[PDB]
RNA sequence: CGUUAGUUGCCAGCGGUUCGGCCGGGCACUCUAACGGGACUGCCCGCGAAAGCGGGAGGAAGGAGGGGACGACGUCUGGUCAGCAUGGCCCUUACGGCCUGGGCGACACACGUGCUACAAUGCCCACUACAAAGCGAUGCCACCCGGCAACGGGGAGCUAAUCGCAAAAAGGUGGGCCCAGUUCGGAUUGGGGUCUGCAACCCGACCCCAUGAAGCCGGAAUCGCUAGUAAUCGCGGAUCAGCCAUGCCGCGG
């Protein structure tokens, strides 16, 4: 059922299926499935409405989530522009942020490739 | 009462005492099938007996340590065999044709410098 | 009950110099639990042969401490004589214990 | 600068992080074994002479 | 192999049916040097030829293998002007290997999700004589024969 | 496997310890 | 990343504190780019060395826990 | 395989065992490490003028039993004046020196060598001695407590076949995922912390929460390896405060 934000998992274990949220990892899922006492191996497909809510409430209230987050991070990085620290440009200049080479690799933070010529 | 052999196999040493009668086999203070559990080949370690027809009319007590489970498996195999030549001179004339008596000389050959791994050299690109 | 250690680089002259201590403790002492050889402590160095880039082709050097142990159960001053002084070690160390 | 340098590496310094080994023979910053104070070079050297006690050529 | 003609590395017989040819097969199934799992698989596969057919596994195995051995094949040949696929017979060691190689390969190409089933079906389907192994057998035999014209070089 | 610090393997490989591989 | 002080430089506070007994300076130059920017000692525009020169960095509230050189970048067209 | 030798082995054999080879008792065995023995085409068949070649017996080992160290006259006007040494030449309020900071880490791109994957012969979690080289007294850190953890307390033992790093991992057994860009894969980025160091912005590694990218086995090309090898799985060391080691030199399964 609809847990977080405008969210609906399905037809798989709840532990796994909880995962399908932005902010719910494999760790926060264990934590929730015992601090509200729901066996994890059950398929969503068949679980109490008593339990869909005891989940719902735990989750939205324990922590920041599903696009509240997407906006927070969004809002963080736009601050790293500030007056302008290092990590700022870097984000501004779409380059690796955490002190690692750019001569080779840096593919994950760069557009496929952008080949040219050279060498004589 | 007692008999002995010392099986060895690639860092693995096999203290083996047989005794007549039963069929049970204690290995490092455990039944054979508790130590070698699922390990499909172990049934071979007691192949030397099936060779002489002493099928399972010895017991045997066995310490075996050093390295490897399957190396141990073969180690024992040498004891179980080196034990019965020393409880019958003529236990020989039909274990040689099958050669449960050779040590098995083979061992982790050494890592040489410049190679990756003893023999495996690295990767030549040429241009 | 005497427990004397013998460390060394030279294998041949522990078994030499400290098997005078299996005589001069048998002739004027009595009982001897023979030399017991403790496993060696090998210290390997590995150097690239040339002064420059030839990262393959190296040489191997090992400096090995041979460890030897002696126990004798008749502690007299009948013994602390040749075993006070009467020498042939020259690059050995010894730990004297009881 | 190798002179003013060999000396400065004998001193004690503002902050002990700035310390370091240095082939006491062949005055050398890199690959200086701790049990010798000796650049792998000025070393393979002595080793070969025998000026290094108990150090043999390894073989297995 | 310039000097000698190489001894055919002999194999320990099987610790079950007592057959070299089985271990041979087992070896091919083995991956990263994990002979254990390899063996489990082949035996567990013989179990799915009880549960499925009244026959003895070994006999099916033998008889499937015998069905995937090629008799002819095109060995390549250069001559100064073109390339010639020349049909020669197949020496019994090569037969042995191609078959057993092919089975495992044919088998790992199948759909079912589990080691011991893929082996099993293949083994059955090819002793009937309709394996995807047996495809890449009649193909080789056919490829020779179509190049039957060049079959007068055979060195 | 060997690259997820949150597998056990991830930590054997890295050599480290923690939640996902504790010191016995 | 530390948590026992903020490893910020002696010579810098001496100058900041004793500047704030009435002090409104920009001419304030420094080479201590590894010193953490200290709770609210703002206003003053510090001049940070990047290896070549001192940069006019005017400082604000929102840039506190950051070290000083994050604002004096060390290389060109990046 | 033998000889020599007992703070590592042991009911191997019997006694005590709070059932930890711990307690006497013993080196038989295993092992540790020093010296010896063993293989020579010596034996039998067959071919040959011989050397030797094909077989067979004995034997742990057959015909160079398996791995090293070991690199002929010389060749590449090969490499290195930046390890050192050295002829020659050039600087000598500077081409010497000393410091603070920065750079050697830049990034439209392109090759090399690798690591990790693309999964079910797999991933995950639980349990479950198969051990086979090394390092440790400005250290290895058993054990306790605090912390999900990194790590922080207290604190024992061992100048270390005695104590510690140390869990080997693949494996086995149970359970779980059901072919899904997934419980495959862990790049990227956000946040909160640990440690070493005067100091971690540029430029450390580690732990945890979140985020989860490309990748469904790779064109023309092209690399390694013939047996305990290849393939696969962990272990240690050197340098070193720490570490950018997936590298290197080594060990075994
Ligand atoms: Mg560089």
């Amino acid at each position: 059922a609809r847990i977080a934000g405008v969210e609906i998992p399905r037809n798989k274990r709840v532990d796994v299926a909880l995962t399908y949220i932005y902010g719910i990892g494999k760790a926060r899922a264990k934590e929730a499935l015992e601090k509200t006492g729901i066996n994890p191996a059950t398929r969503v497909k068949d679980l109490t409405e008593a339990e869909v809510v005891r989940l719902r409430e735990y989750v939205e209230n324990t922590w920041k989530l599903e696009g509240e987050l997407r906006a927070e991070v969004a809002a963080n990085i736009k601050r790293l522009m500030d007056i302008g620290c290092y990590r700022g440009l870097r984000h501004r200049r779409g380059l690796p942020v955490r002190g690692q080479r750019t001569r080779t690799n840096a593919r994950t933070r760069k557009g496929p490739r952008k080949t040219v010529a050279g060498k004589k | 009462e007692q008999y002995y052999g010392t099986g060895r196999r690639k860092e693995a040493v096999a203290r083996v005492f047989l005794r007549p009668g039963n069929g049970k086999v204690t290995v490092n203070g455990q039944d054979f099938n508790e130590y070698f559990q699922g390990l499909v080949r172990a049934v071979a370690a007691l192949e030397p007996l099936r060779a002489v027809d002493a099928l399972g009319r010895f017991d045997a007590y066995i310490t075996v340590r050093g390295g490897g489970k399957s190396g141990q498996i073969d180690a024992i195999k040498l004891g179980i065999a080196r034990a019965l030549v020393q409880y019958n001179p003529d236990y020989r004339a039909k274990l040689k044709p099958l050669g449960f008596l050779t040590r098995d000389a083979r061992v982790v050959e050494r890592k040489k410098y410049g190679k990756h791994k003893a023999r495996r050299a690295p990767q030549y690109s040429k241009r | 009950k005497i427990r004397i250690k013998l460390r060394g680089f030279d294998h041949k002259t522990l078994d030499a110099s400290a098997q005078k201590i299996v005589e001069a403790a048998r002739r004027s002492g009595a009982q001897v639990s023979g030399p017991i050889p403790l496993p060696t402590r090998v210290r390997r160095f590995t150097v690239i042969r040339g002064p420059f880039k030839h990262k393959d082709s190296r040489e191997h050097f090992e400096l090995r401490t041979h460890n030897r142990l002696v126990d004798i159960i008749n502690p007299n001053r009948k013994t602390i004589e040749q075993l006070m002084t009467l020498d042939l070690p020259t690059g050995v160390e010894i730990e004297i214990k009881t | 600068a190798r002179k003013a340098l060999i000396e400065k590496a004998k001193r004690t310094p503002k902050f002990k992080v700035r310390a370091y080994t240095r082939c006491v023979r062949c005055g050398r910053a890199r690959s200086v074994y701790r049990f010798f104070g000796l650049c792998r070079i000025c070393l393979r050297e002595l080793a070969h002479k025998g000026q290094l006690p108990g150090v043999r050529k390894a073989s297995w | 192999a310039r000097r000698r003609r190489a001894e055919v590395r002999q194999l320990q017989p099987d610790l079950v049916y007592g057959d070299v040819l089985v271990t041979a097969f087992i070896n091919k199934i083995m991956r990263d040097g994990k002979k254990n799992l390899a063996a489990r698989i082949f035996y567990d596969a013989c179990k799915i030829i009880q549960e499925k057919t009244g026959q003895e596994p070994l006999k099916v195995f033998k008889q499937a293998v015998e069905n995937v051995k090629p008799r002819m094949e095109v060995r390549s040949r250069r001559v100064g002007g073109a390339n010639y696929q020349v049909p020669m017979e197949v020496s019994p060691r090569r037969q042995q290997s191609l078959a057993l190689r092919w089975l495992v390969q044919a088998a790992n190409q199948r759909p079912e999700r589990r080691a011991a089933v893929r082996i099993a079906h293949e083994l059955m389907d090819a002793a009937e004589g309709k394996g995807g192994a047996v495809k890449k057998k009649e193909d080789v035999e056919r490829m020779a024969e179509a190049n039957r014209a060049y079959a007068h070089y055979r060195w | 496997g060997k690259g997820d610090r949150r597998t056990r393997r991830g930590k054997i490989w890295r050599g480290t310890y923690g939640k996902y591989r504790p010191r016995k | 990343s530390l948590k026992k002080g903020v490893f910020v430089d002696d010579h810098l506070l001496e100058k900041v504190l004793e500047l704030n007994a009435k002090g409104e300076k920009r001419l304030i130059k420094t080479w201590s780019r590894r010193s953490t920017i200290v709770p609210e000692m703002v206003g003053h525009t510090i001049a940070v060395y990047n290896g070549k020169q001192h940069v006019p960095v005017y400082i604000t509230e929102n840039m506190v826990g950051h070290k000083l050189g994050e604002f004096a970048p060390t290389r060109t067209y990046r």
